[PDB]
Formats: C-alpha cells, structure tokens, sequence
C-alpha cells in the first residue's frame, strides 16, 4: 500500500459537526482502507472514545502523552509504519481536490509535497509546483536572506505573502528515518519543512513540491477562523 | 476499474482512430489515492510518461524495468494459482494503464513481449521469490547487457566510421548518438557537430548541453535551415526508436524529410539503434500507427497576438503535431547495431537471430 | 529638393533597419511613388543621365536590403520603360515626361489589380476534396484559398516556419472562411507528403533560372512533392521577378538574429556555439511545375522570355 | 510629443586604465565600429529625434570623431546637440545640467554613449506613458532589463544585479549589486507594503 | 428558352464540379422542333456531338465550322445594329448549347476564339453579303491551311525522322497520326505499327481499319499489353488533343499512363499536335478540367455477369469513366509541329508567334 | 485491379472500424474488377469503378496501392493479372507504398528469365472479337493475362505469418524451398 494516513490532534469538534468527520471522510471517500489517527491529550485524554464513536470502515486510535509534537507524534508511530506518510490534522476542512498534491508527490517523486491556500513568506519557482524558500519573523534576526545557489540554479523565485499551511504533507520513508535519527525536532511543521529547505539547496539531491489552491482554505485552533467554518460546512458538505 | 480518458480538442480525419490526449488532463482524477487496482510504481510511472518528463526510448524502457522490477518485488502470490498465468493476467491491466497515459514506445512492446515470454518459462514447481529474484536478475541481466555492452559496441562501431575533419549532423535527442559523440571526441576524433532541431519538443537543446559540455565545437540549428547546411554536411547521424520489417525508422518526425533533403545533397544517413528496439510490426506510412501529442503545444508567444490560444472556437481548424513516422528503406544507408553495420534489409533478419533461431 | 532627398533617404533606411511597409505591393506602390517623385522633381536634357540617376539611386536602394529584391526589379522595369520610350521616340522633353508619367500609371494599375486577376484565374487550379500544402504567410496565396472555396470544398495544410511561426496568422485567417484547415510543423512534411494532392506556395524572388527564394523550408516541401511527383503551385506577382542569378552574386540569405532559434536564456553554451538562422531558402526550377501570375500560368522554362518581354541585359548588375 | 534623450559620453569609472588615456573610452572601435556610432544608431533607429550629448574628458576628441560622421549631417532625422563642460564629473551633475539648461520637455532616454542595443523600446515608452497618465505622473524611472541566465558570460561578478519586483504591476521594489556579496538582504517593508504578489529577479 | 441537362448518376467527390450527362436523354426533350432559339444547323451539330458520332477533336473543329458557315449563310442584320456586336452576343447562347451537349474540346475553345478576333475585325463601310462572303472565304481559308497544310508538314517532318525496319506505337484513333502512318508506308518506308486501344470508346479499331487499308502491318493490342510491347517497341507515336501552357499534352487518357511506362521502357514518345490545339489555359492534373462521360458506358458482357447494370441501386457504388487527361512535361520528348520539331517546354513560344507578336 | 478474394475480404473487413475508399480498376482482358466492386459496395467503403487507362490520371490522389497477385518469384519481383506492372511505375513515380496481400503458397522459385516461359497468353476474342471484318487476317492480336513486376517496384508484402520486405523473399524461399528441387 503507498500511503498510510496520520491524523494528528494537538490543541476539539466544536462546530455544526464533528471536527474530525470531515478529514476521515475525506480520506475514506479516495482510498485510505486502513486510517492510523493520534488522538488528542492536551486538553484532554478522553476524546478517544469519541473517536471512536463514529460509522467509519476502520480507524486506528492510539493513546497519547500530554506534552507532545507532531515530530514527536510521527516518532511515536515509527515502528508501526512500512510506506509513505501523509500527514493530517482536525480543524482543516478543505473542498480541495486531492490528488493534486499526490500527483506531484508521484510525477516528480517529490521528497515532501504540501498544500497551501490563499506571516510566513515562501518562495516558489516559476513553474508554480516546487518551492525553494520559506521563513517567518519569529526566528529570524536579519530581514531576509537567500541562499547564491538557488539563485545561480533559478533565477526567477516568485515570492508569497498571503498563504497559509493547511498541514496536509506527504513524507517518504527516509525523511521520517532522519526524523526518528534526530531527536531535537519537536514540531514538524517548522523542523520538516525548513531543514529540508536548507538541504534541498545543495546533481543528486531531494525535491520539494507545494500546489497553492484557490477553491477553499483551512481553518485555525484559535476562534478567529472558527466563525467561517459553519458557514464553509453549510455548503460545501451538500456535495460530499 | 479504469475509465478512458478524454480526448481532448478537434482531431484530424486522417488521425480519427488514433488517440489525442492533452497533459492539463490526467487520468488519476478518479482513483484512489494508495492505488489499488494499478500498482503505486505503475501509476507513478504513468505520471512520469504522460507529463512528459520521461521522452526518449531508452529511457522509457529503462524507468518501464524498473516499475516492473519494484512490481515484482511487491508481488504476491494467490491460492490455488500459478505465477505464469496470474502475471501475465495481471500485467495486461498495466500495460493497458500505461497505453491510456501514452501511446508506448516500440521498447516497450519489445520488452513487454520478452517480460511475457521470460515469465512464461518459469515453472510452477520453483518457489515464489526464488522465481522472483530469478526474474529480477533476468530482467537485470536483460536491461545490463542491451543497453550498456549495445551502446559500447556501436560507440566502437561508430569510431572506426567517423574520421577526423568530419562534420556530423544530429536530430533531436537520443541517449545512443550522444554517447557516440562523446566518446568519439574523447578517444581522438576532431570534429563538429550540427544539431538539427524542430518545433514544439525543443529536445535539440539537450544534446546541444551534451556537447557543450563533453567540448565539442556545436552549431545549432532547426529544421527549415538544414537544406542550408547539408552542402557542408559531411555525415548524418540519427537516433532511430524502432526498426521495422521493411526497413523503415520509426524515430522522431524529422527523420525521412531529413533523410530525403540528405539524400538530394548526396550526404549518407547513419541510423543509431540497438537490436531490441526492433519489430516484426510494419508500417509504410505515419497515419496507421503513431502518437498525438497536445494539440496546444503548437502555440508561441510571438509579441502580443497568440494566435492558437482559443483555437477551439473555429470549427474548420485542426492542430496537429506527429511524433513518428518511417523512412522509406532507400533513403537510410546505414544501421549501426551491437552486430555490427548492416543495412535496412537486415532488420527483421537479426530479428531472425533474436528469435532464438 | 529637400522633402525628396529626405523622403529618399528614409526609404533606404526603412528597408535597412526593418520591414517597412509589411508586404511587398505596398512596397512595389511606394517604390513606383517615389521614382515618379524622382522624375517630377529633377532636370534631364538626354535619356541616358536620367538613366544613369535611376541607377546610382538603385544601387543604394539594392544596398540598402539585398533580400528586397522588389526594389531593384521595379527599378529595373522603370528603366526598361524609359529606354522602349527613348526607342520610341529616337527612331522630347515634356511630350516624353508625361508619357513616362502615363507608362507609370499603366504599372499602377496593373500592380493594384494583381491579386485579383490571380483570383479570377484561381478556379481553374483548384477542385473540390483536394488537399494543399501551404508555407509561410502570404496574401497572394491566401487570396487564391479564399477565392477557390468560394465555390469548392478543400483542404488546405497551412505549415508554420520553425524560426518565426507566420503560418498561424494565415491559419486562423482562413479557418474564418471555412477551409478545414489543419495545421503542423515543418518537421512532418514528409510524414504528410503521402497524403498532400497539390502543393500551392508563394515566394519572395523569382529568379531568371525559373529558380525561387522563398521563406525557408520550402526547398524541403519542393523536394518532397519532387519525390512524390505533386505538381507545384507558386502564386507570385510579376514585380517579383528579378534577373538576378542564384550562384552569380552573394548575399542570397537573410540572415537575421539567431534569438528566434535559440534565445538568450540557454546558458554559456552559447559562447560555445554557432546558431544562424537564414529566413529565407533557394528552390531550383527543376523542382518547380508552374507559376500562377496575373497575366495567367508559365512554364518555368518560358520565365526567361517574360524577362526579355521586361528587362534589358545591361541593367542587370544595376 | 518629441522624443528626447541625455546621452552621457563620458563614463567617470576608472577601468579602463592605461587604455582611456589616449582616446577616450566611448571611441573605442569593437568590430570597425565605435560605440558612439552604435549608439546613435540604436538612437535612432528606436526613434529619438533630438539626443545631448555630454562629454567630459576628451571631448574635442569626440566632437572630432562625432561631427564627421553620418548624425550630424543635414539629411539625418536624429539631430545631435554637443554638450561640452570642463564642470561636471558625474552622471548626477549631467542631469542637473539638464535642469539647470531646461533641455527636455517630456520624458527622455538617460542613456550612456557605450551601450550596444537593438531595443525597441516603443512598446516601454508605451507602457511608461499609460503609467504617467494613469498614476498622474507619479511613475517616475522605466528600467528596461533584459533575459539572461546566471552562468551566462556576458554578465560578470561586477555588473551582476538582483531586483525585487512587484510582478502584477512591473514596479521595482529592491535593487542591489552582487559585487562581493554572498548573502543578499531583502527588507521586510516591501512585503507588507505591497501583497499583491512579489518575484525576486 | 434553354434548359439544362439533368445530372446522370453519382458523382464522384473528386469530380463533384464537373458535369456528367447521359447520352440517352438529351436536350432538345423541351426544345422547338423548328428550332427557334437555336440554330438548326447548331442544334444538329449539337444532337451529332452528345451522341458521340463525332468524337475526334478534328472532326469535331470541323463540323463546327461547317455548321457555323451554316449559321453565317442563314444570318440576317437587323435594324439599330452593327453585325460585329450581334454576331457575339448571338453566337454565345449557341456555344452555351454546344457545351451542355458535351464539354468543348480546346480546338473548339481556339475556333470561338478566332472566330470572335475575325467577326469584331470587319468594317462598317462593308455591306451585309459582302462582309458574309468574307468571313464565309476566312473560315475556309482558316481550316484548309490550318488543317491540311499543317497536317502535310507535319508527315513531312515525320517521314524524315520514322526509319526502315522501325516499330511504331499508336494510341486512339486521329486523322493526323493515320494520316502520317499513310503517307509514311506509301511514301517508301517499311514498317510495322502497334495499336494501343482502351475501353469503352474502342476508337483505336477505326485507326487499326486506317492501318489495313493501307496496307500496313498492324498489332492490335489493349493498354495491359503495352507493358509487354513495349520492349518490342522503338518509338511511339500519339496524337495529342490538347497542348498546355507549362508543354502538357492534354489528350485521351490512356496517354500519359502509357508515355510513363514508354519512358520506363526507354522509347521515346512523339505527340502529334497542331498550334490551333494550343491553350493559354493550364492545368497540372486531370481534376480541376476534364470530360465525364456515362457511368452506364462501363458495362460489359462476358457471357451473362453483367455487374454493373445495377450500378445506382447501390447507394455507395461510383462509376467514373474518364475522357482526358495531363501528361507531365517530364515525360514528353517530340512535339511535331507545322514549324518544325520542338519540345513541349516551346509550346507557348509559338503562341507568341501564333498571336502575331 | 484485378479481383482477389484475399484483397477483397481484407477490405470489406478493414472497413468495419475504418471509413476510406476503394478504387477499384478493372483490367481490359476480362473485367473481373466489376465484381470487387459489387462485392465491396455491399459492405459500403464508397467504391469508385475506373478502366485501366486512368491510372497515372488518378495515381495524383491515391495514397497506397493494395493489390493481390498469382506468383511471388525468388527475387521478390511477382507475375500478376496485368496491367499492374504500369501501375507499380505510377506508384513507384508518384513514391506511394505498394501493399502485395499474398500468401505463402503463391511463392515460386521460379525465376524470370527462364527459357521464356513466363506469360498465359489466351484468346484475342476479348481484345478484338471475330466480327471484325477481314482485317483479322492481316493483324496479329496478343492477350497476356499477366504481368511481370520487379522487386524494386514493390514496397512491401502481406503474408498470414505479417509482413515482410521484398529483400526478405530469399529468407522465405530458403525456409521454404530446397535449391535442389528448383528443378523438379
Ligand atoms: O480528409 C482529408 C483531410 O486531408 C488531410 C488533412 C490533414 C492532414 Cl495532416 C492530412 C490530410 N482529405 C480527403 C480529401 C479527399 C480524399 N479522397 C476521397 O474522398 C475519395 O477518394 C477518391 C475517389 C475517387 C477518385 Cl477517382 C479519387 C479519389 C480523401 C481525404
């Protein structure tokens, strides 16, 4: 099987429906027989048994621990994963099609490939699919700087301002064995993307792909994104 | 299961039974996403063909080995079934998968039929991946000797032909006429190459990198100029992608327009293929059997009047762009293969000696 | 005075810097203009310095672009009027003028009604489910197509240039009239020369051998219809015939920039490399089957006589 | 509105030493040819009907090599104006000159006297025009670049340039030289001042 | 007043401009039986042509201008006009007949237009009778020389040119290559002539009859028989019908198929063809200008299998039978003319002494 | 030209899934073309009926030439119903592919030249019949129905085993013949 699908929950189903329903169904409507899901033990540790409460074919619920990342979460998982990664989360609720992301993944055998849509800058080539660049403010000292090498490689970097992650990755194996090898990554978000950034930029080497949409966008843990959700869920699940 | 893709545009009345897809479309559109009824390399392997990225023969069939190889390797056995019949029953939605994401190369068919006949040899009282590893070597062993020990003896062939002061006209990319030249200028020929180029692949600039970079002195031209050139030019060299019965090359489309303008300033045609690229199919024309690629790739930006952008809204015009046609066997003079220089008449009678016979 | 010297001048560094104007009957009218311009505003007592003049300001105007060979043969049929008139007369200064003005006019109104003469006469070359291969861009032949379906059902394969693609104005040109019209690269004429009935082309000079310079690629289309035995169709004026042999003088090709075929954004393999792109291509007569011009079609073994029925010997080198 | 252009035949960068100190560097012949030849004739050939231009060092040689040649005869449409200062040194003082003399009228070429080009630079004039009408003259400079990749010859380690553009509406945001520079620094404010997309160039 | 002919059975698409007719029906059905519109001199010439009783494009000049100095004869001035614009605009609702009989052939076309440059060319000091005599004695004039001095000249031209012991071909039936065969064989040489015949006209018979009245040895033999005579033969001669601007002989259509394989078999062809046959016009092919005639010609009896007599009940079955055609110049070495012996690539030439000029 | 059923039957299948034309030529000895045509307008694939003298005034449009023949030789070259070695030259003038549909079992090692024995020559009834007149006695009528074709003419062959090149025909015969039983 190609991909095992992982759904992290790190602060949950506060809307017109349950917040997890629509990630599984989606995953659920294309493929995915088998569904690995983290559940979520922050706020609290008993949201499992709601997990477990809903129609699907087959999920897989796992306990926990309180104080825990992504990076943390995906080297927990380690010794029950065989295939590629595709990485999840609870309040991402997206009318897009799919299997953009997973043709890029495929076509150009991509070492990560993510979904944006419409803070942190990123620059992406010309061709609009594979990234070169991204940072935010809160850990840099300096304004902005790029790397000689990928400007000598591509001379057109065409840079974005207004995109958002919607925290729907596909990792190889050999990324998640660097992952589980380096222990100091706690948040994959900020550790997967950006030291693969920086090592993409090296012939022989790693690609990065990312499909910027413009059909939906993703939702927010905070309450700012909270009040479109109802009204995104009102009708866009009509269809689905 | 699998639906039929699209065709996309208005076709050619002449082209009404060939295929015209378009790369915008993909066929994945409706299939899940860890791929159940195509195998994960399969459908990778489609993607990588029907974007593009994958375009020359050899390359073709090597990037087909290895999905089959990495098919075979995630291959498992069902009860009460044997290998050699559940293979070949399983590789044909495969193979019809990929005939649906491109129109396949003559290489492919050629190492189609012998994956079908080495498949078939295996009997059912061996193991599972005994006859797997055995199959994966034979496979290895098949791919190691016809690319790598074919390419050095028709490099070898072609370094005894070409002299020195020579000039050498080339046509599209290949992987076979490259190593040629690379090797030829790097064991002591003098020469220069003209690269011959056409409209919309734009494959010549790849060959143009492999012989700026090896340090060969290049000239780049295209097609129309060629007729300008071929007083100067001494030799043509050509990469042929299939051979056919009658002797015709099937290669890329500016091949026997190449050949003829070739024979008219008395410069001889040098075909560059390799003993398994070869086909007891025949044809005589590029209208029964041949590949239509998008009908909007012949558009250009030439100021500020693209004019094929909407071409759809006329209902008289038609876009077309072929991708191979044949020779006739009176125009190519020579066939260099890892046998040694024949002409076009000896192309099915190697096959003779292929056959196992 | 001054507005005709200027006037002069900026016609010599038109045709050096540009194409100006775009087609070449625009530029045969200007030409026939500006010689007028030249004989109204000028003084001559004998033929011959007037002659003299016309051929000193003709070679500046043949050395200004030596592909725009319209110029010089319509310099060339100019002084041709003058010395028939001279012989006319010697056997004559104002009589002789407006009588070379009258000549001028008659060229006029021979050189607008030229595309439509070849259209009257399009119907007799052209029958119905017919497949034509067509080069380049060019009105006169797409006069003919649009004339020829005006009556008849056709095909017509309309091939683009691989250095600038001018095929494409002509395709979405004609597909408004209705030609069901197909259009390809050049890298596919012999993979379509099987199937193509006729070949109608037009050209740019035509030489005294019957020979042609034409947009390049088309010595490729007349050795194919040559292999496959198609009779070929050039539709071209009678201003541009030109006594200027193939293999007497250089400057035969246009050599233009070689951004069209290769552009700039490729790397330093350009240094390293040598990319010309000639615009234009030489098709010998033996190739060629019949020319189509207003006064009807010629053997290419009969252009030779149209060149004594227009030039003279001595004025060929100009 | 006539086309006007500044044309500076004296470039004050000190490089080629000993090679300027005997003819200056604007007569210097690349193929029969020298390159205020050129110029002038890119000059007029994109469509400049009156030029200026300003020699500093060497001038009388270049009023020699200039008057004789074919933009100061009388049958030529590009006239000339011959512009010599003992004064000035700079760029910067050549266009308060300009000021100062109230040469130009509506939006001329600044253009150096070395500069090899078959522009046509119509379609920017165009572009440039449609941005002062619709901006009410608040577009100010149309630098007109060119396509050339990074490992190309022509341009070397000390006439190498980045830019940061705004790539809907063709404006300049950041411009800097790569002259002994490894790492580029790109500020922040372009960002948040302009989020209608941005490219690095 | 005069109706046009129904169109006979389906056409073929490549010949969808041209007319096709049947000779069983025919115009005159809706017509006067004193023949008011028409004259009936012309309309007997017009009954004599659909019929095909005169076919030879000689014979059919002929019996043109005997029915047109039959129109002149019974021709009468009326008041407020001048002959010179009457005659024209009376003459062409007759040729417009004589068209819609049958297609005209080019010396009919060359007749109109001689006739036309001589009835404009009369004075209007002459009187009615007197300008009648006149183009009565030119039209005579005009046939006689043009016909009969042209037709000796060129057997003078043939006699020295045909040799002792030689082996002549011949296609169709024409008065002027029988005529030269005549006075060749009473002349002194000794010869033999192969007589090439095609369907479904079998005219050739009447040449052949033309050959043993003579006393000429003949072969009677059909077009797939030339490829085994041809070996036989060394020289062939043919009677051309039409000569084209670019030199092509525009005549009966087993000619250019037949100078083809006579080239094949290094015999060189000789066509036999006089300057009022010439034609300003041109074409290339046998498409854009030729002659049908019936589909129902066709059919054949070989015992009783006649196939084709149902021929329109089948909806996809076309019937084409072909009258003239196109050879190449490539192809043609003799044009044997009144004024001596020129190429095809000097047939326009003499046009420009035929125009005066 | 001709009538054959192999030709015949390939056409009025190839038409099942492919709209085209079919000219069929009828050959001036006996007319057995009239019933391929009737044979294949049956099937409908727009059959066109010419004589055998139109071919180089029709050779302009067709695109391939599929024929059928009696006799492969050794060469490659083929005797067949005539009038098809005039239309190999048309289609070898006008360079359109030459489509043989012939079996295995009309492969001869027969060759040519061979103590002249190569036409059928039959009754001139069907070229010129009895009721001429008197001048039968006097002309000398001959009717080949077959004609001879070289191999340099011919593009390619159609055999049940596929298709295969006229410089392939000695492979053939040395696969099916014996260089001792040429003789027999
Ligand atoms: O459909 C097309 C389009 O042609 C092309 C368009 C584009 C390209 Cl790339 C290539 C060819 N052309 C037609 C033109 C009539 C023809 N012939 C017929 O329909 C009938 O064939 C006959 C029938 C009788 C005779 Cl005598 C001759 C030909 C078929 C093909």
């Amino acid at each position: 099987m190609e991909f095992q699908a992982v759904v992290m929950a790190v602060g949950l189903p506060v809307g017109n429906k349950p917040l997890i329903w629509y990630p599984l169904n989606l995953l659920e409507r294309v493929g995915f027989e088998e569904v690995i899901v983290v559940t979520t033990r922050d706020v609290q540790k008993a949201l499992c048994a709601e997990f477990k409460m809903k129609m699907k074919p087959d999920i897989v619920c796992i306990p926990d621990d309180a104080d825990m990342g992504t990076a943390d979460s995906l080297r927990y998982i380690y010794p029950k994963l065989k295939t590629d990664v595709l990485v999840l989360s609870c309040d991402l609720i997206t009318d897009v099609a799919l299997h953009e992301v997973v043709d890029l993944f495929r076509a150009y055998d991509a070492s990560l490939a993510m979904l944006m849509r419409k803070r942190d800058f990123i620059g992406v080539d010309s061709t609009g699919k594979r990234l070169l660049f991204m940072a935010n403010e809160a850990d840099l000292d300096e304004e902005l700087v790029i790397k000689g090498s990928i400007l000598q490689k591509h001379p057109r970097i065409r840079f974005h301002t207004g995109l958002v992650d919607a925290h729907l990755y596909c990792l190889k194996k050999y990324i998640v064995d660097f992952l589980m090898e380096n222990g100091s990554i706690t948040s994959i978000r900020s550790e997967l993307i950006p030291y693969l950034v920086r090592k993409q930029f090296s012939l022989k080497s790693l690609d990065i792909y990312s499909f910027i949409k413009e059909a939906n966008t993703l939702n927010l843990a905070p309450y700012d994104a909270c009040w479109n959700a109802c009204r995104g869920d009102r009708w866009e699940d009509l269809s689905r | 299961q699998v639906p039929t893709r699209k065709d996309y545009g208005s076709k050619v009345s002449l082209f009404s039974h060939l295929p015209q897809y378009s790369r915008q479309n993909s066929l994945t559109q409706f299939m899940s996403i860890p791929s159940s009824v195509i195998h994960p390399a399969m459908v990778r392997l489609g993607l990588q063909y029907s974007q593009g990225l994958v375009s020359g023969s050899n390359a073709r069939c090597i990037a087909l080995l290895r999905a089959l190889q990495q098919v075979i390797q995630d291959y498992t056995t069902p009860p009460n079934e044997e290998l050699s019949r559940d293979l070949v029953n399983k590789l044909k939605p495969y193979m019809s998968f990929l005939t649906q994401c491109r129109p396949l190369s003559a290489s492919m068919h050629n190492a189609i039929k012998f994956l079908n006949k080495e498949i078939t040899s295996v009997g059912s009282s061996k193991r599972e991946e005994e006859a797997k590893s055995e199959l994966r070597a034979a496979i290895d062993r098949y791919v190691q000797e016809k690319i790598v020990l074919a390419a050095q003896a028709i490099s070898r062939f072609a370094y005894q032909k070409i002299s020195n002061g020579d000039v050498i006209l080339v046509y599209g990319c290949s992987s076979l006429v490259s190593r040629i030249l690379q090797e030829a200028w790097t064991e002591g020929r003098r020469f220069r190459v003209v690269v011959v180029d056409s409209r919309p692949w734009l494959e010549g600039r790849h060959t143009l990198r492999s012989l700026v970079h090896a340090g060969v002195p290049a000239s780049y031209l295209l097609i129309p100029a060629a007729s300008y050139v071929l007083p100067e030019v001494s030799k043509v060299l050509l990469g042929a992608h299939a051979l056919l019965a009658n002797g015709s090359v099937m290669s890329r489309v500016g091949t026997a327009q190449l050949a003829l303008v070739a024979r008219a300033h008395n410069v001889p045609v040098l075909v560059c293929c390799e003993t398994y690229k070869f086909c007891e199919r025949v044809q005589t024309d590029a209208f029964v059997s041949n590949e239509l690629d998008d009908p909007d790739d012949l558009q250009c930006k030439r100021g500020e009047h693209v004019a094929l952008a909407n071409w759809q809204n006329h209902a008289s015009l038609r876009l077309l762009n072929l991708v191979y046609d044949v020779t006739p066997p009176e125009l190519v003079d020579l066939v260099i293969t890892e046998l040694g220089m024949i002409p076009c008449s000896s192309v099915p009678v190697v096959l003779r000696v292929k056959s196992s016979d | 005075g001054s507005e005709l010297s200027e006037r002069i001048e900026s016609f010599v560094e038109t045709l050096k810097r540009g194409g100006g104007p775009r087609s070449s009957e625009e530029m045969a009218r200007e030409t026939l203009g500006l010689l007028r311009q030249i004989i109204t505003d000028h003084r001559w007592s004998n033929a011959g310095e007037l002659m003299e003049l016309i051929r000193r300001e003709g070679r500046r105007m043949t050395a200004a672009q030596p592909s725009e060979t319209t110029v010089g043969n319509m310099v060339r049929r100019v002084l041709k009027i003058i010395r028939e008139e001279y012989g006319r007369l010697h056997g004559h200064y104002a009589q002789l003028q407006s009588n070379i003005i009258e000549a001028i006019n008659e060229l006029l109104v021979e050189l607008e009604g030229t595309m439509e003469n070849i259209a009257a006469q399009a119907l007799e070359h052209i029958h119905s489910n017919e497949v034509i291969m067509t080069i380049g861009f060019s009105r006169t032949v797409e006069a003919f197509l649009k004339e020829a379906a005006r009556k008849r059902k056709f095909h017509v394969i309309v091939a683009e240039c691989a250095p600038f693609c001018q095929g494409h104005e002509m395709a979405v040109n004609l597909s408004k009239a209705g030609i069901e019209t197909t259009v390809m690269t050049d890298a596919a004429i012999f993979a379509v020369m099987s199937r193509v009935n006729k070949v109608i082309i037009g050209t740019k000079t035509i030489l005294a051998n019957g020979a042609l310079r034409a947009v390049t690629g088309t010595h490729t289309l007349a050795l194919a219809a040559k292999h496959h035995s198609t009779p070929l169709i050039v539709c071209a004026p009678m201003f541009k015939l030109s006594p200027q042999f193939p293999n007497e003088e250089d400057s035969f090709h246009k050599f233009v920039a070689p951004e069209e075929v290769l552009p700039f954004t490729e790397g330093d393999i350009l240094e390293k490399v040598s990319v010309h792109c000639p615009v234009f291509d030489y098709v010998p007569p033996e190739l060629i089957t019949l020319f189509i011009s207003n006064i009807g079609g010629n053997a290419p073994s009969y252009i030779y006589r149209l060149m004594s029925e227009l030039y003279h010997p001595d004025d060929h080198v100009l | 509105p006539p086309l006007q252009a500044v044309l500076v035949a004296d470039s004050f960068d000190r490089r080629f030493f000993p090679i300027s100190k005997d003819q200056p560097r604007v007569l210097l012949p690349l193929a029969n040819v020298a390159l205020i030849d050129y110029t002038l004739e890119f000059l007029t050939a994109t469509g400049v009907q009156e030029t200026f231009v300003f020699c500093c060092w060497k001038a009388a040689q270049i009023k020699e090599h200039l008057l004789k040649s074919k933009w100061c005869r009388p049958t030529s449409l590009n006239v000339v104006r011959i512009i010599t200062s003992e004064l000035y040194r700079s760029l910067g003082d050549v266009l308060r000159d300009v000021d100062a003399k109230a040469l130009v009228r509506s939006d001329f070429l600044l253009v150096y006297g070395d500069v090899i080009s078959n522009i046509n630079i119509t379609r920017a004039l165009e572009e440039h025009r449609l941005r002062r009408k619709l901006e009410k003259n608040v577009s100010v400079m149309t630098m007109i670049f060119k396509e050339s990749s990074p490992s190309h010859p022509t341009r070397c380690h000390e006439d190498n340039v980045v830019v940061a553009v705004d790539s809907t509406t063709n404006r300049v945001l950041h411009f800097q030289k790569t002259q002994g520079l490894r790492r580029f620094a790109f500020p922040l404010s372009l960002f948040q001042g302009s989020s209608d997309g941005v490219e690095v160039r």
